[PDB]
C-alpha cells in the first residue's frame, strides 16, 4: 500500500540570437590575450559596441603589392560571400572576427587553404565481409594523425601556389603514388566553401577549402588503395594505431559542425 | 628536498614602474603590487629603459622557487601538512609528477572540486546540513580527492571543520582524507617567514585573523597546499586558470587500465558564489568538466538554475538587469557598468555546453545528499558525451556501488551494451561484496553472472583478505 | 497513507455601475 | 522476447497486412536479423514477407504473449487464450 | 546451432512445460535435436521425470527429423530386425 500509494502519486498530477560563437571564442589559443565580453545580442554588426577595445596581436598591415578580396592571379583572392563591407580604414572580416589580424605567425599571405583528403579500405577479417551499422550502410571512413599533435590531422592545409599540395599529403606518406591522387583530389563535389566557426583564423586572411568524396569498390582498387598502402612506410612515428572514426574520434570542434552538413554526401544514417 | 627549486619554477616582475597607486591603506606601489624597499634584490633600480607603461608577462623572465615545506601549527592542529609554490605557467604534469612519488600520494579514484564564496557568505542550517552530509560521504568511502582553496572563511572554512569532524573519530586516525588547498601567493598575510633559501621546514604559520587587515590568512584547514605565484600581489583570482588545467590533467591521463585509457569521474560543486566563482566555471566549462550547482545557496545558485536549460539566444543583457536587482543586492556596490556585461558571456558560455551542467533542485528534485546530482553529472558527461569510450563504464558502477544507488543502476543498463561477455561484471561485483549492498549483487545474479566461475583461490583469498575489523 | 491520501484528493478533484 | 524471430511476429500481429511492405522487412532486417543477415541474399530475403502476411491474415490462429505487461505468469494463459480465441469463437 | 540463453526465459520455459506435461495426458511434440532450449526441452523433461511417483516414464515427448540430418546413420539400418539401435551421443 505504502508504495503503491507512490506509484499513484506521480500520474494524475498530469492526468534573442543564436549564432556563431566558437568564432569569439574566450580564451584565444597560442596567445596570452583575454577578450572583453561581446554577448550573443553583440553578434551582429549593426549592434553598437560600446566596449569594442579588440587585440591588436600580430607576430602589420602588408597590404602592399596585395589586392585583398580582389582578382589577382591564380591564387583565390575573392571571397565567395558577395561583396565585401569596409569599417573605415580597416576592413571587416565576414561572419566574425577571431582576434588576429594581417598575417601573423603563419607559412605566406593569402588564404589559409585546407585541402582535405580520404582513403578507404575495406575491412579484412577472411574474405572482407562487411560490419554494417545499426540502420545504414557505415563506410569505414578514416583519417590519420599528425607525427607531432593530440589531435587526429588529415593530410592537408594552406595550398601552396603552382603546386595545389599543401606540403602533408606529398611527404610523411606513401611514396611512388604522389602524381596518381592529385588528378583525383581536383576531382569532386564540395562539402562547404566559405568561413568557418574555428578559433584559429584571422581578420585578414580566411579558409577556402577544397573537398573530394571518394569511395573505393574494392582494398586493391588500382594502386589508390593497396599499393599506395604498400609503399608507404613512416618508421619514425612514436605511436600508430588504426580505427573507423565513428562519432568516437576527437577532431577539431571545427570538423563536427562540417560533418554535420557534409553527411549528405554519402547520405547514410550517421 | 632536492628535486624542488630544481623543477618547479617561480615568475616574478623584473622591474619597477612606481605609478601613482596609493594601495589603499598604504604608501605607494609599483603595479608589481610590491614596494621599492622589497622588489627583489636589483628589480628596484631601473634596468636602464625596457619601458614607461605596465604590461607583465612582455618583461617577466624566471626564477626558482624558494616557498616549500610541512606546516605544523602551535595549538591549533599537532600534524604534518605539507606546501608547495607553484608558477603561472607551470604545467600540470610536473606538478602531478610531484605528488605522486615525491609526497607519497597514490592515485585518485575521484576528484570532487569545491569552489564557492569568500568574505562574502551567509548561512542556513539544512544547506550546512546537506554540505557536510554530502562531503562525509563522498569522502570517506573510495579515494576521493577533494579540491578547494586557501582560506578560513564560511562554507570554505566549513569544509574543513567538517573534514575533522570526521577526522577526529577515525579507525585508522590519522589523515584518512586528503584535502589539497590552492592559493595565491600575492594573497597570503603572513608571507613573512614562509621563505626559505634551501630548507629548514617549521614552516610556522599562526593563525592571526586579528591581523589581517585586508588579505585573509590561510586555513588551518588543508593537509596539503598549492600556492601559486604569478607576480601579483593581493590579487584574487589568478589561480583560476591554473586549477582547471590540473584538475583536468588529474583527471583524464593518471591510470592505464585496459590498455589505452581511463577517464576518473570529475565533478566540481559550487555554492554561492561572485565574479571568480563565474571565471572558475567558465574556464572549468571549457576545459571539459561536469559541474553542479546547489540550488538555494544565494545571489548565484538561482540564476545559473534558470538558465541553464533555457535557450542562450533570451538570455539577453536585459534579463542579467532584472536578474541583477534580486541575487546581485549587495554586489551591486562592486559591479560597474563595465563589470556587469561580462556576466552574460561566461553564463551563455556554460550554458550553450549542456553536457557538463547540471542543476540539483534543493525540495523537489534528488531530495537526499548530493550523490544522486554528482551520479547523474559523471553518467551525463559520461556514457552519453561524444567522447568517452566503453572502459570507464565499469569505473562508473564501482563508483555507484559505494552511493548504493540501483535505480541508477537500472537506468543505466537500458542503453549500453556489453555484448562481448557478462565477466566483466566479476571485478565490480567483488567490491560490491566489500561494500555489502545486497541489491547489486541480486542485479548481477538476475543480469546472468554465474557464481560458480566467480569465486577461485585467488578470488576467495582476497575477499577473506577484506573481513569487516567490527566484528570479532 | 493517511495524509498521503489527503494530500491526494485535492488536486484531482480539479485535473453594474463603479464609479 | 525470445530474439529474431518473435519481436517481427509481434509487431505485425495485429497490425493490417496492406502497410506490411518489403521496405518495411528491410527495416526490420537490421535489428531482428542481425547474425543471419549473411546466410539471407536478396533473393531469400524477400520470402520473409509472403510467410508472414499468409500467417497474420489468419488472425484467428495466432497471438503473441508479452512476457513483462500482459499474462505476467506461465505460458497456460497464452495457450488457452488462443484456444478460446481459434475453438469457440 | 542459431541460439541464446538468457535466464527468466528459461525459467518461463521449463516452468509452462512441467505445468502443461504433467497434467492431463499433454502430448509435447519437438523436433530431434540436443540444441539450445530444443535441447533444454528435454533437460526439463528429465528435470521432472527424475523425482516421480509413476516413475519410469511420465512423459510421452515424440521427436521428429530429417533421415539426411543425422550423423551416426551407420548402425541404424537393420534388414528385418535386430533391435539394439545404439546411438553414442
Ligand atoms: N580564497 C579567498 N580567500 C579570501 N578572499 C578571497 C578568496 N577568493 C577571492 N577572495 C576575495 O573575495 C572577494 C570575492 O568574493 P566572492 O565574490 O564571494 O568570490 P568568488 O567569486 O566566489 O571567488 C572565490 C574564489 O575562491 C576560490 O573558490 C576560487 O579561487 C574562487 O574564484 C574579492 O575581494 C576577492
Ligand atoms: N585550422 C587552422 N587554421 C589556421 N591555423 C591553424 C589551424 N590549425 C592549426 N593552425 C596553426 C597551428 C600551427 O602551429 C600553425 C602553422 O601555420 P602555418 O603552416 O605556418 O600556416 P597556415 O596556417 O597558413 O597553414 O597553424
Ligand atoms: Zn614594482
Amino acid at each position: 500500500i505504502s508504495n503503491k500509494v507512490d506509484a499513484m502519486v506521480d500520474l494524475l498530477d498530469l492526468d534573442g540570437d543564436s549564432y556563431h560563437v566558437n568564432a569569439r571564442h574566450l580564451l584565444y589559443p597560442n596567445c596570452p590575450v583575454t577578450r572583453f565580453p561581446v554577448p550573443n545580442e553583440k553578434v551582429p554588426w549593426e549592434t553598437e559596441f560600446l566596449i569594442y577595445d579588440p587585440p591588436f596581436y600580430t607576430a602589420l598591415e602588408p597590404l602592399s603589392t596585395i589586392q585583398y578580396n580582389v582578382v589577382d592571379g591564380l591564387r583565390d583572392r575573392r571571397s565567395f560571400h558577395g561583396p565585401y563591407t569596409v569599417q573605415a580604414g580597416l576592413p571587416l572580416n565576414p561572419m566574425g572576427r577571431t582576434g588576429l589580424r594581417g598575417r601573423g605567425s603563419l607559412s605566406c599571405f593569402g588564404p589559409n587553404h585546407t585541402l582535405y583528403p580520404m582513403v578507404t579500405r575495406w575491412r579484412r577479417n577472411e574474405d572482407g565481409a562487411i560490419c554494417r551499422k545499426s540502420i545504414k550502410k557505415m563506410l569505414e571512413v578514416l583519417v590519420v594523425k599528425l607525427p607531432l599533435s593530440e589531435h587526429w590531422a588529415l593530410p592537408g592545409g594552406s595550398r601552396e601556389p603552382g603546386e595545389m599540395l599543401p606540403r602533408k599529403l606529398k611527404r610523411i606518406l606513401r611514396q611512388e603514388h604522389w602524381p596518381s591522387f592529385e588528378n583525383l583530389l581536383k576531382c569532386g563535389m564540395e562539402v562547404y566553401k566559405g568561413y568557418m566557426d574555428d578559433p584559429r583564423n584571422t581578420d585578414n586572411a580566411w579558409i577556402e577549402t577544397v573537398a573530394v568524396s571518394v569511395h573505393f569498390q574494392d582494398q586493391n582498387d588500382v594502386e589508390l588503395n593497396r599499393l599506395n598502402s604498400n609503399l608507404h612506410a613512416c618508421d619514425s612515428g612514436a605511436s600508430i594505431r588504426w580505427q573507423v572514426v565513428d562519432r568516437r574520434i576527437p577532431l577539431y570542434a571545427n570538423h563536427k559542425t562540417l560533418l554535420q552538413k557534409a553527411a549528405a554526401e554519402f547520405g547514410a544514417h550517421y | 628536498s632536492s628535486w624542488i627549486p630544481e623543477n618547479i619554477k617561480k615568475k616574478e616582475c623584473v622591474y619597477f614602474v612606481e605609478s601613482s597607486k596609493l594601495s589603499d591603506a598604504g604608501k605607494v606601489v609599483c603595479q608589481c603590487g610590491y614596494t621599492h624597499e622589497q622588489h627583489l634584490e636589483e628589480a628596484t633600480k631601473p634596468h636602464t629603459f625596457q619601458g614607461t607603461q605596465w604590461d607583465p608577462k612582455k618583461h617577466v623572465q624566471e626564477m626558482p622557487t624558494d616557498a616549500f615545506g610541512d606546516i605544523v601549527f602551535t595549538g591549533l592542529s599537532q600534524k604534518v601538512k605539507k606546501y608547495v609554490r607553484v608558477s603561472q605557467d607551470t604545467p600540470s604534469s610536473v606538478i602531478y609528477h610531484l605528488m605522486t612519488q615525491h609526497w607519497g600520494l597514490d592515485v585518485p579514484n575521484l576528484l570532487i572540486s569545491v569552489t564557492g564564496g569568500a568574505k562574502n557568505f551567509n548561512m542556513k542550517p539544512r544547506l550546512k546540513s546537506i554540505f557536510r552530509r554530502g562531503l562525509v560521504k563522498v569522502a570517506q568511502t573510495t579515494g576521493a580527492w577533494i579540491i578547494t582553496g586557501g582560506s578560513h572563511t564560511g562554507v570554505m572554512k566549513q569544509v574543513g571543520e567538517a573534514v575533522r569532524d570526521f577526522s577526529l573519530s577515525s579507525s585508522y586516525k590519522e589523515g584518512e582524507l586528503i584535502t589539497i588547498g590552492v592559493a595565491t601567493w600575492g594573497t597570503v598575510h603572513r608571507r613573512e617567514g614562509l621563505i626559505h633559501p634551501t630548507g629548514s621546514f617549521p614552516a610556522e604559520y599562526i593563525l592571526d585573523e586579528d591581523g589581517q587587515g585586508n588579505l585573509t590568512c590561510l586555513d588551518s584547514n588543508h593537509s596539503h597546499f598549492i600556492l601559486v605565484d604569478d607576480g601579483t600581489h593581493g590579487q584574487y583570482g589568478v589561480e583560476i586558470p591554473l586549477r582547471t588545467r590540473l584538475e583536468k590533467f588529474i583527471s583524464e591521463q593518471t591510470k592505464e587500465r585496459g590498455g589505452v585509457a581511463i577517464k576518473i569521474p570529475i565533478v566540481c560543486v559550487v555554492l554561492e558564489g561572485g565574479p571568480g566563482t563565474l571565471h572558475t566555471i567558465d574556464n572549468a566549462t571549457t576545459n571539459g568538466t561536469p559541474c553542479v550547482v546547489v540550488e538555494g545557496s544565494g545571489r548565484v545558485a538561482d540564476v545559473i538554475a534558470q538558465v541553464a536549460n533555457l535557450p542562450v539566444s533570451d538570455i539577453t543583457i536585459s534579463l542579467i538587469q532584472q536578474k541583477l536587482s534580486v541575487f546581485f543586492q549587495e554586489m551591486f556596490e562592486t559591479f560597474t557598468e563595465s563589470r556587469i556585461v561580462e556576466w552574460t558571456k561566461k553564463i551563455q558560455d556554460i550554458v550553450r555546453r549542456r553536457q557538463l551542467l547540471t542543476v540539483f533542485r534543493e525540495g523537489k528534485d534528488g531530495q537526499q545528499d548530493v550523490d544522486v546530482a554528482i551520479l547523474q553529472a559523471l553518467l551525463k558527461a559520461s556514457r552519453s558525451q561524444d567522447h568517452f569510450g566503453h572502459e570507464n563504464w565499469d569505473h562508473q558502477l564501482k563508483l555507484a556501488v559505494a552511493w548504493n544507488r540501483v535505480d541508477i543502476a537500472r537506468s543505466e543498463i537500458f542503453m549500453d551494451e556489453w555484448q562481448w561477455k557478462p565477466s566483466d561484471l566479476h571485478p565490480t561485483m567483488t567490491a560490491a561484496l566489500i561494500s555489502n549492498k545486497p541489491e547489486f549483487v541480486k542485479l548481477f545474479l538476475e543480469n546472468g553472472v554465474q557464481l560458480k566461475e566467480f569465486v577461485t583461490w585467488d578470488t576467495l583469498l582476497y575477499l577473506y583478505e577484506n573481513l569487516d575489523p567490527s566484528c570479532l
